[PDB]
């Protein structure tokens, strides 16, 4: 009950601006810990007396100045107290000075502070990134604050709504150049006490959030570019990198789709550069820092004869979000964590605009569908989900808000706005956007603003709905799911329910709105797009979904909608009937969403398993990417529930009768595989149809991947693969071949020049068969002078993927949770193979023996993982001996 | 005869104006009647400017720039 105990900052106290100097030392001290040392003053006012003041500090040792871990002074004439006493609170982050007396009300004062912490290697604050220019050892600081670490680089209100403007200091090695959010004010500088060292001072900048903030001292090289609407773009990277052209990509597409973005919204973005950074060492994919904008290497850095169209893609969207993200958080940012996804959801909806500007012949938003609607849908389907926007009061620790960087903010966020978009069209939802950034400018919303905005534009265009923008978006903000819509085509007859993978799960989180919905439904008839409709109840009849004869109806066209579809058994069975006889009469969007949709209602016991399996019966004639991607997608989880089972020997054997056509085909197409198609989707076909004939047995593909392989062995500098098959190639080859090719692979690894390049083989050597081979790697996983920290998860989960890794991971993570946890993604992926008594009695024992360490962000994720396990232990008992059957009446 | 070198090093920039520069005409003190290679995406021409065709002095009279550009986009006067 002590405010220094309660993870809000108190009311009491707002800042106005701040300024700051850092000085990172990039050689080890005596005791080998790299160290930075700052100074602060923050300016604040007074709103409501006070005798104490609370600010967020992090790993900071202060130096005591005048007695004390900080100065106070006063502002225009104040007097404040003398201080008490402070203390560091390390349960809630704070530095809490306690005083003699009380602030005044509408008085400002100043707090002088100077500390140092560790340059740490743990990507987190203010942090050190390391990598090597032949033999020599370059150390890079860089920052990472989003969420809660600014306050671990320096003191502070670090709050997204306590935005203030941040006058940035660096001191750094006179050969190093610092950046930071704004450009330098003047020259550097020498340092008059040591001229060895340079002082660089950068321009103040926009009232911002403390969660942008980025300072960076380094020796990298960059290239630049001034955008049509006269912002500077800058691509840094290592030196190496920038010179063999590595960052030129970003630099054609960073300013173009700015510029796009500020027309497209018609509100500029305000500042006079954005740098585009590329760092060694990175957690997430990006950060949107104002005016300093972070990259892997990986998000950022692109070789045109090495790196595959994926990372191209990747390449593009990252920086797509990232540049929404000035307008969507930046310029507009959330008023607290809880409202996450108008920050992501929007950036992850807006980067398809973005990159589609860029690319126009990729037709990514399509993408769209099965990226973001159907990745989020699986978890959105768990009763241990959660609301789009969740009520304020829930999120309040750093944990809980690092857990909310999930699917729900981005993907669920996105799939709304997308269908939003649609409902609207895309003219009207960007001209109340645009009303919305004009008016919340500088400020923080929730998500009743952008209700209010949209409405207005709705009204200005006269566009007619069933009731007003709040009223519809609330049923797909406020409460999680999403809901099946069941057609009866005999009578016309629509019903929604909230879609449960799992029937008798335990929904605990109540709904004022029931979970019921307000749905746009959009429908096609034998082809033909039908009007539009909108369900505002639970049930409704229209002749639009009645049938008679011949025809057939699909509802959610081109999957705009946040929802699924169920249909009569007749209805199916006229689809099934059109994917034989011309399945190009559907859209291929629709054939995605028709597997899907079939699988997941499988899963549910909505239809019969074998409704789903027969929709994919078609695919043997398919040559389109995204119907194929959807089966695939779904048929993982059959994969992860029988490939350590009799099932597993049909349904590959299913799967290669599939492929096998398509495979041949695009074997002729591509000149036995010297060339690869034009249209990006060909591409992404082709790679699967060579990862599914290899991966299921297909002969002519083990020998075409081994051939490959080996050839490169024999000419390791002349690499004959084309990057979009060398992941494939290599895991294939590995998995086929032994400790010589894994070895080759792994020494091609350490002596890396392209992080795409070692990122596959990383992921490649995951599919060795040989458990001793596993074993060593998982511990090369934990060196980080073998591999980085930032990938050390994301290796041990590609071998927990490999089904001889599966108990290997589960055994290590058992046996070393304590040193992992003290020193999310983890536990879904080692969980989601979990279908028997065994195995759920040990991740609640687990739970039981980890209860007080605690899983942090995790948490939720094991509440998940223990929901699916009990439904897959369900389903596989329901469902193992029919789908041999039809696996086996089908592989013939 | 000309020579340049595109900046590099450590905090300088690859895609701006060339690092070293060496205009030497021979036989000069107003003189009267290609080193650089393919260092990445940079290239270099002459260019005409005042004069129709394509006493020469690199000093002021009473013109034609050297241009370098690189991939050509940047264009670089010299
Ligand atoms: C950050 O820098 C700005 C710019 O100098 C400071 O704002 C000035 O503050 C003084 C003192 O009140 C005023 O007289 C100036 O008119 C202000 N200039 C501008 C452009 O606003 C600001 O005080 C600095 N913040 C900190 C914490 O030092
Ligand atoms: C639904 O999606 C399909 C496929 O993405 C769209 O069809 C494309 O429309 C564009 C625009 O005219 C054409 O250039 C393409 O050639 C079409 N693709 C095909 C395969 O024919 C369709 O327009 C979308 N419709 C809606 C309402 O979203
Ligand atoms: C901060 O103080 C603690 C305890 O005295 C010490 O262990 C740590 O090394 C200090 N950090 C720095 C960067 O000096
Ligand atoms: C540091 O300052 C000195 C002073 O002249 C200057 O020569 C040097 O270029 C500066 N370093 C950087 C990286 O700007
Ligand atoms: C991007 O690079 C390509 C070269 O492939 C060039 O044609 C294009 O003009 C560049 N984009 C811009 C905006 O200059
Ligand atoms: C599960 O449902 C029961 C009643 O159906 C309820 O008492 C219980 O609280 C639910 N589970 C949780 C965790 O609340
Ligand atoms: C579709 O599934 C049904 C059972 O639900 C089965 O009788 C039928 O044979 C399947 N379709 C085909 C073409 O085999
Ligand atoms: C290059 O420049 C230097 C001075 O900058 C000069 O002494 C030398 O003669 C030049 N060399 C050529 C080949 O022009
Ligand atoms: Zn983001």
């Amino acid at each position: 009950s002590k405010a220094w105990n309660r993870y809000r900052l108190p009311n009491t106290l707002k800042p106005d601006s701040y300024r700051v100097t850092l000085r990172p030392y990039l050689t080890p001290n005596d005791r080998g810990l790299y160290v930075f040392k700052g100074s602060s003053t923050v300016r604040f006012t007074c709103k409501e007396a006070t005798d104490v003041i609370i600010i967020h500090s992090k790993k900071l040792n202060y130096t005591l100045s005048q007695g004390h871990r900080v100065v106070l002074r006063g502002v225009g004439g104040s007097q404040p107290p003398d201080i008490d006493k402070t203390e560091l609170v390390e349960p809630t982050e704070y530095l809490v000075v306690h005083l003699k007396g009380s602030l005044v009300k509408d008085s400002q004062y100043e707090m002088d502070s100077e500390f140092e912490g560790e340059l740490a290697d743990d990507l987190a604050g203010f942090y050190r990134s390391e990598y090597m220019e032949g033999n020599v050892r370059k150390v890079v600081a860089t920052t990472q604050m989003q969420a809660a670490d600014a306050r671990k680089s320096f003191p502070c209100f670090d709050e997204p709504a306590m935005k203030a403007e941040f006058n940035i200091t660096l001191i750094h090695p006179k050969d190093l150049t610092a950046l930071s959010n704004m450009l330098p004010k003047g020259p550097s500088t020498p340092l008059p006490e040591d001229p060895n060292w340079n002082v660089t001072e950068f321009h103040t900048t926009p009232k911002m959030s403390t969660y942008l903030l980025a300072f960076i001292v380094s020796e990298f090289d960059y290239v630049e570019k001034q955008a049509s609407n006269g912002v500077l773009i800058r691509i840094w990277a290592r030196p190496s990198a920038i010179a063999a052209g590595h960052g030129d990509y970003a630099l054609n597409v960073t300013g173009p789709i700015l510029n796009f973005f500020a027309g497209h919204y018609d509100t500029p973005y305000p500042l006079p550069k954005s740098d585009q950074i590329g760092l060694p060492d990175f957690n997430a994919g990006a950060m949107e820092n104002w005016g300093l904008v972070t990259y892997r290497e990986n998000s950022l850095l692109f070789d045109p004869l090495s790196s595959s169209s994926s990372n191209k893609e990747r390449v593009v969207t990252v920086i797509a979000h990232e540049l929404a993200h000035q307008w969507f958080g930046n310029l507009v940012t959330i008023e607290w964590w809880n409202d996450l996804w108008l920050n992501e959801g929007f950036a992850s909806y807006v980067e398809y605009l973005g990159a589609d500007y860029a690319e126009p012949t990729w037709n990514l938003k399509d993408l769209m569908v099965l990226n973001d609607v159907y990745r989020v849908m699986a978890v959105d389907a768990l009763a241990s989900s959660h609301p789009l926007s969740t009520p304020a009061s829930e999120i309040n620790t750093p944990a809980q808000i690092s857990e909310l960087f999930d699917a729900i903010s981005y993907s669920k966020g996105a799939s709304v706005l997308r269908m939003l978009s649609s409902f609207l069209s895309e003219d009207v939802f960007k001209q109340g956007l645009a009303s919305y950034l004009h008016t919340f400018a500088y400020q923080n919303t929730i998500y009743l603003n952008l209700w209010d905005h949209l409405q207005e534009a709705v009204n200005n265009r006269s566009i007619q709905l069933p009731t007003t923008v709040r009223d519809i978006m609330n049923r797909w903000t406020l409460q999680m799911g999403f809901p099946v819509i069941t057609v009866d085509t005999s009578t016309g007859t629509l019903s929604q329910e909230h879609f449960l993978l799992d029937p008798d799960s335990n929904v605990t989180r109540p709904s004022e709105f029931n979970y019921v919905w307000i749905v746009p439904i959009t429908s096609i008839r034998d082809g033909r797009q039908q009007q539009d409709y909108w369900l505002i109840d639970v049930r409704a009849q229209n002749d639009l979904f009645s049938t008679s004869g011949n025809e057939w109806v699909l509802l959610n066209l081109n999957v705009t909608g946040y929802y699924r579809v169920n249909y009569d058994e007749e209805n199916w069975r006229k689809i099934q009937t059109q994917l034989q006889r011309d399945h190009s009469a559907i859209p291929v969007i629709n054939r995605a969403q028709i597997i899907n949709d079939a699988f997941n209602l499988a899963s549910a016991h909505k239809v019969p398993v074998t409704l789903a399996l027969n929709n994919t019966l078609f695919l043997i004639e398919e040559r389109q990417y995204m119907p194929w991607e959807a089966a695939l997608s779904s048929l993982s989880y059959f994969k992860l529930m029988f490939d350590r089972s009799e099932v597993y020997g049909p349904m590959k054997n299913y799967l290669k009768k599939q492929v096998t056509p398509l495979f041949i085909h695009f074997r002729n197409n591509t000149n036995n595989w010297r060339e690869i198609p034009e249209n990006l989707m060909d591409q992404y076909s082709e790679v699967n149809a060579i990862s599914t004939a290899c991966s299921n047995g297909v002969p002519e593909c083990e020998e075409m991947v081994s051939g490959l392989f080996k050839q490169w062995m024999e000419n390791p500098n002349n690499n004959p693969i084309h990057p979009n098959l060398r992941s494939t190639v290599y895991c294939n080859a590995i998995a086929q071949g032994g400790e010589e090719e894994w070895d080759f692979a792994w020494e091609q690894f350490r002596n890396a020049t392209l992080v795409n390049e070692a990122d596959k083989l990383r992921a490649a050597l995951a599919c060795s068969k040989e458990l001793w081979i596993l074993n060593r790697y998982l511990s090369y996983t934990l060196n980080p002078d073998l591999i980085r920290k930032q990938d050390a998860t994301s290796t041990i989960i590609s071998i927990t993927n490999n089904v001889i890794g599966q108990g290997l991971v589960w055994d290590f993570v058992q046996s070393n949770w304590k040193k992992l946890f003290n020193d999310s993604n983890l536990i879904q992926a080692v969980t989601r193979r979990f279908s028997t008594e065994y195995e759920l009695q040990q991740l609640e024992q687990f739970k039981k023996d980890n209860e007080e360490t605690g899983f942090g962000s995790g948490t939720r994720a094991l509440e998940q993982a223990l929901e699916k396990t009990k439904a897959n232990i369900k389903w596989v008992k329901e469902n193992k001996e029919v789908v041999l059957q039809w696996f086996t009446e089908n592989s013939k | 005869y000309v020579d340049f070198k595109p900046q590099s090093g450590g905090g300088k920039c690859f895609n701006c104006y060339p690092a070293g520069v060496n205009i030497t005409l021979a036989n000069f003190n107003p003189l009267c009647v290609a080193v650089y290679a393919n260092v990445g995406r940079w290239s270099a021409s002459i260019n005409t400017g005042n004069c129709p065709f394509s006493c020469f002095s690199l000093k002021d009279i009473p013109a034609m720039p050297i241009v370098a550009n690189w991939a050509y986009s940047k264009y670089y006067t010299i």
